């Protein structure tokens, strides 16, 4: 039914850091990751990492303010994939894999 | 400073050129871009010479490619190569502001279209824009990039002649 998803971020503030991952935790085909500003216009890619499992991402805050959305595409899977799980790691300033 | 005012029209991401004749090393070029209609993403550039950035950019829509960075370092790419300066498609200081200092004297062009951008969060689907737009061309005017332009001293610049091919039938059916 729900083929593709975002979510809408926090407003991250001038020159800060983001970082984020994906990972099948149900031994599902692997997807891809990417950001997005508040509109269309695209920020980064999820690039597959060196372990082969895990889909890392980073991304600074350049503009006056930055309000993002993360993708993750779920078009390349298993057909009709009834449960595909993901474990989605998102966070602000720590690379760490209140 | 010399200032001067333009309006025009982006079908589908096919730019306007216009031409900037005799001008001199050590100016400073500033070009505002900004949407006044439609969802057109603006593209300010500049260069010397005249070659179809159409040809170049169609390439890139091509590309269905890996993903969102690789969009990014191929539009950069290929950008830098185009343009001796360009900037992009919306954002804060609308959309296009851009100093160029010209570096040689002789005959420039300024390049006013549409970037490659995605507008949809429902899927990644990368696209030229359409619309209407306002440019704001400035010589050794600063206060251009500033969102401020008045027309200002002598004309330097004006619209530069090449040929695109659209064609189609349908049936037509007039009866009682």
């Amino acid at each position: 039914d729900t083929r593709y998803l975002t979510q809408h971020t926090r407003n991250l503030q001038p020159g800060d850091t983001f970082h984020a991952l994906v990972e099948p935790i149900g031994e599902a085909p692997l997807p891809r990751l990417r950001l997005t500003d508040s509109g269309g216009k695209p920020l980064a890619f999820g690039l597959i990492d060196q372990p082969g499992e895990s889909v890392e991402l980073n991304y600074t805050c350049d503009q006056d303010i930055c309000e993002l959305v993360v993708h993750v595409d779920g078009t390349d899977g298993q057909k009709d994939s009834g449960e595909a799980v993901y474990r989605l790691l998102v966070g602000i300033n720590a690379p760490n894999l209140s | 400073g010399r200032v001067q005012h333009f309006t025009g029209y982006i079908e589908d991401g096919r730019g306007i050129f216009y031409s900037l004749p005799d001008m001199k090393q050590g100016d400073i070029i500033y070009a505002s871009m900004q949407n006044t209609g439609g969802n057109l993403d603006p593209l300010v550039g500049i260069m010397a010479e005249e070659i179809d950035p159409a040809v170049s950019l169609g390439q890139v829509l091509e590309k269905a490619l890996a993903s969102e960075n690789d969009l990014i370092s191929e539009l950069t790419a290929v950008a830098d190569r185009i343009f001796l300066g360009w900037d992009d498609d919306g954002g804060k200081g609308y959309s296009a502001s851009l100093e160029f200092t010209i570096p040689r004297d002789g005959t420039y062009h300024i390049f006013a279209g549409s970037t490659i951008t995605n507008q949809r969060l429902d899927k990644f689907q990368p696209t030229y824009t359409t619309g209407s737009f306002q440019l704001i061309l400035g010589l050794n005017a600063p206060q251009v990039i500033s969102g401020e332009g008045e027309p200002e001293g002598e004309v330097f610049a004006s619209l530069a002649i090449k040929p695109e091919a659209h064609v189609q039938e349908l049936e037509i059916r007039l009866d009682k």
